[PDB]
Parts: structure tokens; C-alpha cells; sequence
RNA sequence: UAGUCGGGUGAUUAGCCAGACUCUAACUUAUUGAACGUAUU
């Protein structure tokens, strides 16, 4: 599954606040932004692919903003959202603002 | 001792150990020297100086066999025969003993498995109990090194011992000759019906780690593998290969020259891409600059893969949608494990288990998939379609070339790839009182299928119980009953064949050789007459 | 792989022009009765019997579009490309799995005989003929690639099998040139090679056989 | 029914295969059905008896010190009751017989 | 699977596609079809049933049509329910079948 | 081919040289006791 922004609500009122959840959460967000329109990314997957054996990395990470930025495109304006890089900076923001002696 | 110290130094391996722990240099340095001494041959293959594998195995009422004596081919052996004739409980027998082995380079005075009270024993034994008798060989200097397991039936007042202290004795000089300076370890690992499972990525095992040496033995003859613990082995690989930079400058500086490329051929719209790569590089470069093991590792384990597995040509780890996922290039396509068909997960399996576990017991080797072992594989064939067939022993033979196989088979394409030295075939109406396995009388590699299955499998080449299939045969009877000419009955039959297999088909082919046979036969009688 | 004797042009051909005209166009059962003749009822290049049957430009329409509706160029060739994929001998694999070869180094079979290029051994190998070098070798090389002669299985095995239900016959006929006086071993010999022509892949019996 | 070996997805239809399979020989069936040799082609004693035969037919017939080696090699392998050394001296036996009648002639 | 479910319950459901295994990678619609057609004697010559998926973007949803193989599953659930009748027999044996067996012969719970 | 037997050489349990053998097919063992060989008397 994809995360959608009404997950905000999600046993929001009995649940919340798991530890085994955020680390969880915090990995898979760190993995994926670890590294443009649509039509320019389009190209640019397209003039990658005729290059394509050192550039399939890049290839693939450029195939997945791709599918992202579509899906962000398709996405409605009821689940509009913040991306990835910025929601993980505010978290981390919020984390060593507020938790005794983390910076 | 003097006796000690004449035996040592007349090459005894056991001898020098003992000496080695009285005294606690010399006796060490044999010791180690025993171990890891070889040699690279005309082939760039290495070889040990001192080989170690099964010689003989000896089974007394034990499942079917009343006495049963099997010789084993340092290299390669295959076993053969009808369903219930003993084959997997020849390979269950030798698990069980080499357990003995792991189990004490584990841990000293580690217990290995035992025979079943309930299920092993002979069922109309008189006497209640059962032996499974090993010699194993290690160079001219360790010549013999006797295993008995042993087992009396549930409820009989006398209980018969197993007598495991040589196995004991060897395992001890491969784990303290470790402990004080690192050797290469021998391979045990058994692969029975039980490695095609249905694969599931999520589950992840927390009962030890899995970059650790020793992780190597865990579940090796348990008969499935751990596919799972190559899968956490390799990302585990991976995410070390990107995190040290050199590397990573390197993969980075191979990146910026290939987009350089690019630019410098026309295409502009590359550019941008080009000077955040060179942002990067820069940036990696300015971070504190200095091969990795983990790097070679990687490299070996996916060429023994793909140089093993017919239908996969790449294997690599994807990170980038926010999940570790192993991934292949399958028939030229770009698929998840779990997209693969069972026959190819099955036999990737195997090759992957394998493959991990020599690269970890080999450290010292500059091909660690020339260290020694022993592998078990029941049913080679299982899952693969004929093609594949006719490659497998080939390839696993080629990646492998030090550890001795031991192998069950039901597939006459396999056996048309192997010696007959090599095979070991069950007397037909054997009744489980044969003393001595031995191999067919016909040579098979490279032999017809047709010919294996009927003088080595005793199956015929047309299925008996459908009539057409007996309808050439009775073609030919009536052609010599009737003096060489197609009568009423003949032509009847001939028409039968004709509608049934059609007009181009072999056995009108034939039928027509015959014909046309027996008419010139009787023409020349008829010239003799004359 | 034979000898054919290309003899007399049919008339649709003439009607129809090379350039403005698709090959599509043409009635095709037309063309068969004279190919049928020349083949007879056999593949060109294989030597199987035909039952799934094209029409094969021997030069092609994509790299040769002047030669489309000339006499010459026509054979009946083994397989279909409407009905399926995947059929890889003759014309098929000339286009699609022999990607890269000349043209002018393949043997014409209407105009060259095969036998100086092409030997058939007995277990069902095709191979250049003994004493081969230069061209000659070149052209024997690259009909056996291109045509698939070899690399079809079901090509392969099927010829191989044929000749080895004849074997019998041909060590006991050579047996007998002993006892017999040779007018009645010439008619012997004459009428085995004349129940082949009927037989399939008849250029491989006959290598057998003589 | 029966997927084309080189099927890339696109098949449309799932056909029967051309040979009638029932009371069929196996070996033909590998071949015919299955795609796939009756002799392992990436065992260089598969391909003995070809080669053998090419020897035999560039030397006239006569068993030449290349051929006889071969022979002997064949023998040695398959061994003397071999359905390959029985083929091997059919062979010989035929363009001995061949040779002999081109001499006449 | 769904005539399984509704020979035992009313309204009973089978089982659906997979989205992330069922449809085809580079599938341009984004969705999978399987579509059946069975037949019951010459009264019922034609029974067509089609399990659909789509993939997790969604333009649109593409539904199963599942509703002739729930009419002919009531059809044997109504009539064995009044009068006991044969019933057919559905069986998959994937190769999942060769398992180790367990000694246990658990409990006559009926 | 391999394994095996072992006459010679060799500051010698190695290596090298020579000759031979081949039932599917050796794996060198244990004392103070017993027996055998040698020493002692
Ligand atoms: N304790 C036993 N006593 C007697 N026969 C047994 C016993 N255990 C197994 N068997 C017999 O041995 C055979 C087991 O075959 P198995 O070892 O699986 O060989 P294979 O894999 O070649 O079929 C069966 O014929 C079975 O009846
Ligand atoms: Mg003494
Ligand atoms: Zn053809």
C-alpha cells in the first residue's frame, strides 16, 4: 500500500504513538529520499533507457520520480501533500525541538 | 612422545595435533600446513594436497536395507532407481553423520543428530537395532576416519551405542587450528524435496546474525537451505558496498564519465544531470578519501548464480522505493524473486545457499568456490524442465569444482550427461538384501535417451498399456509370418498405423523400411531358387 | 536441399508492377500450381512436406523492392507467418533470426545444384562438401546458417530419424552387389532412387543411397 | 496444448502440437513436442560418430590413422556390444562397399 | 472459488486478484481480467464469469462480474438444502502438495 | 590415466630414478599381559 493523508486519522483516538512504527516509518522515508516536470523527466527516462550498464541505477531512480510525480499529478486535490524530504525535516524538527537532551 | 614425534613427522596428521596440545610452533605450522597446503593446476583451478570426502557407507537394518555396502566416487555419484528403493534414505543416512561433523567445529563436544527409534530400524529385524557405518578419507596422512551411528528399536532393554569420537577428534583440529590463526573451512550441506517451499520476503530471522562465519553451518543439513538468510546476507552486502565512498567515488566517477559521454554526443538535455553528478562526486571527494571483501563477495556469489542458473542473467538490490527488494534479469526481463517461476526459485535457491556459504568458510582462497565439502542433492531434477536437465551437473560440476556430490535422480537426460563409473543402480527385484551397489553395464554420457531408459531404467520406449503402441511391433510379426508379403491382416494393420500416426510419421516410416526390406529378401530367394 | 527445373511463367505477374503495386494485392492461389509442379508438394530449401506454406521472396521485398513480382525470385516455402510465431527455419528465420547476411552467398536452388555445396551425413548433420575453399566454402556455410539447416530441432531430428529407418536396407543391398550380376543390381539400386523422389527430405536418402 | 519455445508473451492461442503423441516414442517426442535433442549436444562424445563419418567419407572409405583412432576411441568409450560402435561399423562396412563399386567403375 | 462460496453460503464470496502479483507489469489499462465461460448441459450452454482487478492508482474501478456463477452455485445450495443431490467436486493440487507428514492425528472434534 | 607394489639413489620418514601389479574392493593397529624376535645370563 501507498500512504494517503486521511492515514492521519488512523487509530488516531486509541494506538498512536508506537515506537516500532516510526522507526519503521523514518527507514523507509530515509531510503527513499536518499537522492523537474513530468514531460522533462519523461525525456530524460527516455534518453537514459537508449543509454542503456553503469547508468541503470540511475535509470531506476529516474523511472520512480517519474511514477511519483505522475501519481502525485493523478493524485486528488482532497489527499494534496507535502513531499517526502520536507515531511522528514519537519519530523525531525519537531523531534529534537521538543525530546529532552536529543539534538 | 617419541612415537608421537616419528609418526608426526612421518606425515600423521593426528599425531602432530596431539604434540601441538601437549606442548601448549613446529607441530603447529604441520597442522596448519596439512590444511591449507595446494596447488593451482594446468586448468587455474586450485586443489588441495590433502582431499577430503566419503569412501564408503555401510547400512545395517536400517529402513529397507537388511546389509548394504556403497562405495562413493571422490567427485560425483549418482544413485538410481524405482521409487521405494532406498535412494533418500542413503542421503538421510550421511546427513546425519556429517551433522556429527558441524556440530563439533561448532562447539566442542557438540552432539550431532541421532537415528529414530521409531521409524529407522528395520520393521522385521530380528535383531532390534540398526547401524550406519562412514569412512571418510583426508589426505595420505589421515587415510580412515570411522563414524558409526546407531540406534536400538523403541522398548528393547538393550541399547546399542554410536561411536562418533573419530568424527570428534577431526572436527576439534579444524576448530582450535582456526582459533589461533584463520584456515578455510569445509562445506556440509544437504538439499532434499523440502527445498521447494513457497518464498516469503517478509520474514526475517532473529536467531543469530548472518555476516558472522559460524552462520555459515546454521540449518546447512537441515535439507531446505536458508534462502532467506542469503536474501538478509546480500542487502546486508549491498548497503556496505554503497556506504564505503571510494567506491562509491569510483561508481560516482564511472557516472560523471559515462554522462560526459553522453554530452560530448549531442545530447544536451543530459547536461543538467551531468553537473549534479559532478556536485557529487566533488562532494564525496572532499569527504575524507582513504578493496572491500564485502565488494568481492558480492561479485563472486552473482556470477556463481548466473553462470549457474540458465534463465538469470543479472541479480541486484533496489533500495529506492523505501524497501530492500532483490531483484533479477530473468529471460531478459526485470522481475522480483517472488515473480520467479517455482522451478527457477528452487534451483536459484540451492545454487544461492551454496554459493554463500562457501564464500563465508573460504575467506582465504582466492576463489573460495574451490574449498572442500560435502553436498547431498535428492531428485537434481526436481522442477526443471528437459533443457535444463541437460545442463545442470555441467554447470554445478564447473562452479564447484572441489566438493564431492552426492545425488538422486529419476531423469534419463541427466544420466546422459554423466559416466557410468559415476552411477549406482539398485537390482531390480532387489527385496533389500543386496550386499553391494554397482554401476550399469551400459556407458551412458552421451548416450540416447531411448537407449538409457531401457538398459538402464528397464523402461520401455512406447507405454505398454496403450495398443497403438504395440502395433509396429505386431506389424512386423505378421510381415515374417505371412513370407515377406502385405496380406489381407498386414494391410489392414499397415492402414491402421498410417490413419493413427499419419503420413510422415516414424512408425510409417517404418513400416514402409520393412516392406520394402522383406520384398528385396524374398527377391533374392527367389534368384537362389532359380 | 535440390536441384529444382524452373520452367514456364505465369500470367498474373505480368499484370502487376513493381513499386506502385503491394505484394499484398496479388491472388496467391494463382502462383501455387506452378510452384507445386516445380517443388512438388515440398519445401525449397528443407525438404519437408508441405501443409503450413508461404510464398518466399529468395531476395528480399525490404532490401530488394525491385524484385517483387518476378519468377525467379518465388519459392514454397515450409511455415506460416499469419497463422503463428515462433516457426525458426527456411524464409521465416531468413528475415527475423539470421538477421545479418548476404544475399549474393546463399544457393539458389533453381539456378545452382546444391550436391556440389552440401553433404548429408547419415546422422542427420548437414555439412560443406569434402574439399571446399574460399567461396564455395562461404556459400555452404551461410545456407546451412541462414536456412537453420542444423539449428532446428525439429528439422534436425526428423531428416536424422528418416535416414537411419533406411539403414537396414542400404547395408543389405550393397551386401548382395557380390552375387548379383550387375544388370540386375543397377535395376535394383535404380528403383530404390526412384521411390524417394515421393519420400521427404529425399536429398538426404539419396546420399545414403548412392 | 503447447506454448511456442520462443513465446515473448504475445501468444494469442495455445496450440496442439503436429505429432500425434499418443503411443509415440519418447525420444521422438523430446524432439518433435518438447524441443529438445535426444543426445546432450554439450557432451563432446555426442558428437563422435559425426565426426567419425566425416573422416571416413574425406579419405575415400578407407579407415585412415585419423579414423582408426577415433574408432578406437569410440570402442573404448561406448564399448564393443554399443549401439554407436554397431553404427560406427555399419558405416565402414557401407563406403568400403561403396569405394569398391567406385573402382569398378 | 466462487462457486465454492455459494454452495456453502448465500452471497458467499470467493477469492479476488492479486493487485500487486495479478496484473501484468507493463499493462498500458492497468488493470487484469480472467474470464470463464463454463457449461451445464444444453439448458445452460454458456456460464461466463470474469474476476477483474485493478492496479492501486485507480482511474477507475473495474468490478468482477461474478453473478452467473453465484446463480448456478444457489441452484445446487436451494435444491440440496430441500432434497439431498450430488454435488461437484472442485480440487486445485499445486505443487504445494509435497509436504512432510505430521504423526499427530489430532482430535475426532466431528 | 589412476591407485598400488618396491630394487636403487638420496646428511635420507622428503625428493628423484628403474622395474612391476590390477576379483567393484586395505583403512598399519596394543601394554606392564600373552606369544614371537633380539639382548642379558
Ligand atoms: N523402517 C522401515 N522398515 C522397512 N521398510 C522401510 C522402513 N522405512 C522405510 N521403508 C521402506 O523403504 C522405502 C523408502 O524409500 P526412500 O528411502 O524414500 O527411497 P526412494 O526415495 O528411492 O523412494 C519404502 O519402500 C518404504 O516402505
Ligand atoms: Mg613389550
Ligand atoms: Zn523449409
Amino acid at each position: 500500500r501507498r500512504e494517503e493523508r486521511f492515514d492521519a486519522y488512523s487509530q488516531t483516538l486509541g494506538g498512536a504513538g508506537r515506537f516500532d512504527h516510526f522507526v519503521e516509518w523514518y527507514i523507509y522515508l530515509h531510503k527513499r529520499t536518499v537522492s523537474s516536470s513530468i514531460k522533462e523527466l519523461e525525456q530524460q527516462v527516455n534518453d537514459l533507457q537508449r543509454t542503456v550498464v553503469s547508468v541503470k541505477s540511475l535509470l531506476e531512480q529516474m523511472k520512480f520520480k517519474l511514477s511519483e510525480a505522475i501519481e502525485r499529478n493523478d493524485a486528488a486535490v482532497s489527499s494534496r501533500v507535502l513531499t517526502e524530504s520536507v515531511q522528514k525535516s519537519i519530523v525531525e524538527k519537531a523531534i529534537c525541538s521538543v525530546v529532552p537532551s536529543i539534538s | 612422545t617419541k612415537q608421537y614425534e616419528r609418526k608426526a613427522k612421518g606425515g600423521n596428521l593426528l599425531s602432530a595435533f596431539e604434540l601441538y596440545q601437549r606442548n601448549s610452533g613446529e607441530w603447529f605450522e604441520m597442522c596448519r600446513d596439512y590444511i591449507q597446503d595446494g596447488h593451482v593446476d594446468e586448468s587455474g583451478i586450485f586443489r588441495p594436497d590433502n582431499a577430503f570426502y566419503l569412501r564408503r557407507l555401510t547400512l545395517k537394518d536400517f529402513r529397507r536395507f537388511s546389509l548394504l555396502e556403497i562405495k562413493l566416487e571422490e567427485d560425483l555419484t549418482v544413485i538410481i532407481g524405482n521409487n521405494g528403493k532406498g535412494k533418500t534414505s542413503i542421503l538421510y543416512a550421511i546427513a546425519k553423520t556429517l551433522s556429527w561433523f558441524v556440530a563439533n567445529i561448532l562447539k566442542e563436544g557438540g552432539s550431532g543428530q541421532r537415528l529414530s527409534e521409531m521409524t529407522d530400524i528395520k520393521n522385521d529385524a530380528e535383531d532390534r537395532y540398526s547401524d550406519v557405518s562412514s569412512t571418510f578419507f583426508f589426505g595420505k596422512g589421515l587415510k580412515s576416519v570411522p563414524i558409526r551411528l546407531s540406534r536400538s528399536a523403541l522398548g528393547t532393554a538393550e541399547r546399542r551405542d554410536s561411536e562418533v569420537k573419530p568424527a570428534k577428534d577431526l572436527a576439534d583440529i579444524w576448530r582450535v587450528i582456526n582459533e589461533v590463526n584463520t584456515i578455510n573451512l569445509p562445506t556440509f550441506a544437504l538439499y532434499n524435496v523440502e527445498r521447494s517451499q513457497p518464498f516469503n520476503r517478509n520474514i526475517k530471522d532473529n536467531t543469530g546474525r548472518r555476516e558472522e562465519r559460524f552462520d555459515a553451518y546454521s540449518q546447512t543439513l537441515g535439507g531446505a537451505g536458508r534462502f532467506d538468510h542469503f536474501v538478509e546476507w546480500y542487502i546486508y552486502l549491498h548497503k556496505r558496498t554503497v556506504s564505503d565512498i571510494s567506491s562509491s567515488i569510483k561508481e560516482l566517477e564511472q557516472q560523471v564519465n559515462d554522462l560526459q559521454r553522453t554530452v560530448d554526443g549531442g545530447m544536451v538535455s543530459v547536461k543538467s544531470l551531468l553537473e549534479q553528478m559532478k556536485f557529487k562526486l566533488s562532494e564525496a571527494i572532499e569527504r575524507n578519501d582513504a578493496v572491500l571483501t564485502e565488494s568481492v563477495q558480492k561479485s563472486i556469489v552473482e556470477k556463481a548464480i548466473c553462470s549457474v542458473v540458465p534463465s538469470i542473467s543479472n541479480i541486484w538490490v533496489e533500495m529506492i522505493t523505501g524497501s530492500d527488494l532483490v531483484k533479477v534479469t530473468n529471460d531478459g526481463h526485470d522481475v522480483t524473486i517472488d515473480q520467479l517461476s517455482d522451478g527457477q526459485r528452487v534451483f536459484l535457491s540451492l545454487v544461492a545457499d551454496l554459493a554463500r556459504r562457501m564464500v563465508m568458510l573460504n575467506p582465504l582462497l582466492e576463489n573460495p568456490l574451490e574449498g572442500r565439502g560435502i553436498v547431498l542433492i535428492d531428485e537434481i531434477e526436481l522442477h526443471l524442465h528437459p533443457k535444463w536437465q541437460q545442463e545442470v551437473i555441467l554447470n554445478l560440476r564447473s562452479a564447484f569444482p572441489n566438493i564431492q556430490f552426492i545425488i538422486t535422480t529419476h531423469s534419463p537426460i541427466v544420466l546422459s550427461t554423466i559416466e557410468k563409473r559415476c552411477i549406482r543402480e539398485f537390482e531390480p527385484n532387489d527385496d533389500g538384501d543386496q550386499s553391494f551397489l554397482d554401476s550399469p553395464d551400459m556407458q551412458t554420457k552421451g548416450s540416447e535417451n531411448a537407449q538409457i531408459l531401457e538398459q538402464v531404467m528397464n523402461v520401455h520406449s512406447t507405454p505398454p498399456g496403450i495398443a497403438e503402441s504395440h502395433w509396429l511391433g505386431n506389424f512386423e510379426l505378421l510381415l515374417l509370418d505371412n513370407s515377406g508379403e502385405l496380406d489381407n491382416h498386414s494391410q489392414v494393420l499397415y492402414d491402421q498405423i498410417k490413419a493413427h500416426f499419419g503420413i510422415d510419421s516414424i512408425e510409417l516410416k517404418k513400416a514402409d523400411s520393412l516392406i520394402r526390406i522383406n520384398k528385396m529378401k524374398n527377391k533374392l530367394n527367389k534368384i537362389r531358387a532359380e | 536441399m535440390r536441384e529444382l527445373a524452373r520452367l514456364e511463367r505465369p500470367e498474373i505477374l505480368d499484370q502487376y508492377i513493381a513499386g506502385q503495386n503491394d505484394w499484398m494485392e496479388i491472388d496467391q492461389s494463382a502462383v501455387w500450381p506452378k510452384l507445386t509442379e516445380m517443388q512438388g508438394g515440398f519445401c525449397a530449401y528443407c525438404e519437408c512436406r508441405l501443409n503450413r506454406c508461404h510464398i518466399e521472396h529468395f531476395r528480399p521485398r525490404g532490401k530488394f523492392p525491385a524484385l517483387t513480382f518476378i519468377w525467379n525470385n518465388l519459392f514454397g516455402s515450409c511455415g506460416d507467418s499469419r497463422k503463428s510465431g515462433g516457426w525458426s527455419r527456411c524464409g521465416i528465420y531468413k528475415d527475423n533470426g539470421a538477421g545479418a547476411y548476404n544475399a549474393d552467398d546463399l544457393i539458389k536452388p533453381d539456378e545452382e545444384n546444391p550436391d556440389d555445396y552440401l553433404l548429408f551425413l547419415t546422422t542427420g548433420e548437414v555439412v560443406p562438401a569434402i574439399g571446399l575453399t574460399g567461396r564455395a566454402l562461404k556459400k555452404a556455410q551461410e545456407t546451412i546458417r541462414v536456412f537453420n539447416l542444423n539449428g532446428d530441432i525439429k528439422l534436425f531430428g526428423s531428416r536424422r530419424t528418416a535416414v537411419q529407418a533406411i539403414m537396414p536396407n542400404v547395408e543389405y543391398l550393397y551386401t548382395l552387389l557380390e552375387e548379383f550380376d550387375e544388370d540386375d543390381w543397377n535395376e535394383m539400386l535404380r528403383d530404390e532412387l526412384e521411390k524417394i523422389e515421393s519420400d521427404e527430405y529425399k536429398t538426404a536418402l539419396k546420399h545414403a543411397w548412392t
